[PDB]
RNA sequence: CUUGAGUCUCGUAGAGGGGGGUAGAAUUCCAGGUGUAGCGGUGAAAUGCGUAGAGAUCUGGAGGAAUACCGGUGGCGAAGGCGGCCCCCUGGACGAAGACUGACGCUCAGGUGCGAAAGCGUGGGGAGCAAACAGGAUUAGAUACCCUGGUAGUCCACGCCGUAAACGAUGUCGACUUGGAGGUUGUGCCCUUGAGGCGUGGCUUCCGGAGCUAACGCGUUAAGUCGACCGCCUGGGGAGUACGGCCGCAAGGUUAAAACUCAAAUGAAUUGACGGGGGCCCGCACAAGCGGUGGAGCAUGUGGUUUAAUUCGAUGCAACGCGA
């Protein structure tokens, strides 16, 4: 994008919800233009989700998500003869995309012995402050501000 | 600038102390022409009345005294 | 001994060091110490960190008397030269002006020749 | 005879020259005061300086040399050159209006004088600086190079020397030939004068027309158009050397060849190279992402080695599941 930087296509909602973010979250987690496989991980997360952690699975999708999401970070640019670790703030969609990765890297660092369990267990943990997603948001806050 | 040849005096004195102090820093140090517009005869005439004064101690040759 | 609370202070500042010492209102010297009198060598010996630390072990070397402003006597462009009289600003006292003494001849002696490359 | 060239009167500007005073910065030294272990230097140190008290800082003194700001390719001078201030002696230029002399002019071989810096002689003086030298950093070797010292010299007097890219690389004098912008210095007239507007000189800077020039460029301050006189050149190297003369205390200067050798040497401009320089803009080049390779087993190619032969070719990107 040397001359002008292009958009990325807006993806179509999810089936299940009609919700947007919910199908780019599917697509984070595809694997191998596997969808079908991914979806059904994600919806069999979402349900066990609206039990052991209150209703409203939806809604805790972004209880996590705001639990996880960022809001600054570092982008090592030689604007002065060296990459200097500089943090800045994102915008909206920089922080879901990460969010969404810490979410489904973390799940994929749990075992549990289903991928379901997987990503249910780490969606709660995150969205009440636990785990390891929460921890690498801590640490993109700490080394924010350490240069 | 074209102070004096307004004024037209025939010939700026060194006594007239008043009247130097603005063509001076507060260093003590004499300030150009392309400063302060005085046609060059002037500044001539400026520069000698200056040094004669910065002899009789009425104006500092600096400020380190 | 006795007290001041308003001094006058010497940064003499080379580009190979910087030494500073106080007196007051006299010349009657109190507290002296050298960038170079701290352990650096070399080009530390020539930073404004030194400097920063020359600023603090003459503020305590002169304490004892319990000066409270200053006047500062700048003179030679050693290299970074407002840090130490900043450091002394910090240090507690309250600079009252700074005065470049760089010596300044009149054409009165012929300089060295200086260095070729 | 008065237009050239001079003289007189009134003024103006100026680092023009000679002499003598004097001032204030700063350097170094000395004296003490305050006040201790560093100062100084460098790539980093060492030599050096500092406990006998530095360095830093204050006061006093001594001494030498040079004159920040003003300061301007601004001014003056034949050129070399000339820079605080004041006085004394003195040269030149320019302007205004007259008056006076009446061709008294221009140029100039030889000649005479002046002539940066270095250098030489004699005697001074000597702060700073600094050839040479000394020492420290130091290799078949110390010279490089850098530091710390440092004499001559730099300064003054009086003598020599007489050379520089002493250059505007442009001899002096006169006349003539379109313009524009300045700087500096006069001066006349004038708007109500100050400011400001019209003039009219001298000097000086930069553009540029005709013309000129090989071109670059010069261009009313000519390298244009002419006149007078002088100096000088005749391929490059040998050589501004040898010999001789003259000059000089000396260093050397000046005048100035030939043998021999080459077929060029040179001037200006043109087009490219000259990337371990700049600047701009591109590309999955990076960034942002996703999946890999590098580890394991096997497939295949190459190198290597082995072999009786392991056919031959392809070898950075752009050879290596390539010819096949
Ligand atoms: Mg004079
Ligand atoms: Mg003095
Ligand atoms: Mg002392
Ligand atoms: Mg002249
Ligand atoms: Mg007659
Ligand atoms: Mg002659
Ligand atoms: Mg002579
Ligand atoms: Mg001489
Ligand atoms: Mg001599
Ligand atoms: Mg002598
Ligand atoms: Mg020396
Ligand atoms: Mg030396
Ligand atoms: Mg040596
Ligand atoms: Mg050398
Ligand atoms: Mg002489
Ligand atoms: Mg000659
Ligand atoms: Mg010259
Ligand atoms: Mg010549
Ligand atoms: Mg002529
Ligand atoms: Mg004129
Ligand atoms: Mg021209
Ligand atoms: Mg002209
Ligand atoms: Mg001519
Ligand atoms: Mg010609
Ligand atoms: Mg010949
Ligand atoms: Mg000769
Ligand atoms: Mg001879
Ligand atoms: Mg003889
Ligand atoms: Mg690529
Ligand atoms: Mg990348
Ligand atoms: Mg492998
Ligand atoms: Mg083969
Ligand atoms: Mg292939
Ligand atoms: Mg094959």
């Amino acid at each position: 994008p040397r001359r002008r930087v292009i958009g990325q296509r807006k993806i179509l909602p999810d089936p299940k919800f009609g919700s947007e973010l919910l199908a780019k979250f599917v697509n984070i987690l595809m694997v191998d233009g596997k969808k079908s496989t991914a979806e059904s991980i994600v919806y069999s997360a979402l349900e066990t989700l609206a039990q052991r952690s209150g209703k409203s699975e939806l809604e805790a999708f972004e209880v996590a998500l705001e639990n996880v999401r960022p809001t600054v970070e570092v982008k090592s640019r030689r604007v002065g003869g060296s990459t200097y670790q500089v943090p800045v703030e994102v915008r909206p969609v920089r922080r879901n995309a990460l969010a969404m990765r810490w979410i489904v890297e973390a799940a994929r660092k749990r075992g549990d012995k289903s991928m379901a369990l997987r990503l249910a267990n780490e969606l709660s943990d995150a969205a009440e402050n636990k785990g390891t997603a929460v921890k690498k948001r801590e640490d993109v806050h700490r080394m924010a501000e350490a240069n | 600038f074209c102070r004096f040849t307004a004024e037209g005096v025939q010939e700026i004195d060194y006594k007239d102390i008043a009247t130097l102090k603005n063509y001076i820093t507060e260093s003590g140090k004499i300030v150009p022409s392309r400063i302060t517009g005085t046609r060059a005869k002037y500044q001539r005439q400026l520069a000698r009345a200056i040094k004669r004064a910065r002899y009789l101690s009425l104006l500092p040759y600096t400020d380190r005294h | 001994r006795k007290q001041v609370s308003d001094g006058v202070a010497h940064i003499h500042a080379s580009f190979n060091n910087t030494i500073v010492t106080i007196t007051d209102r006299q010349g009657n010297a109190l507290g002296w110490a050298t960038a170079g009198g701290s352990g650096f060598r070399g080009s530390r010996k020539s930073t404004p960190f030194a400097a920063q630390v020359a600023a603090e072990r003459c503020a305590d070397a002169v304490k004892e008397y319990g000066i409270k402003n200053l006047e500062v006597m700048v003179k030679g462009p050693g290299p970074g030269r407002e840090s130490t009289i900043r450091a002394l600003n910090a240090a507690g006292f309250r600079i009252t002006n700074i005065t470049d003494v760089t010596p300044i001849p009149h054409n009165g002696c012929r300089p060295p020749k200086k260095r070729r490359v």
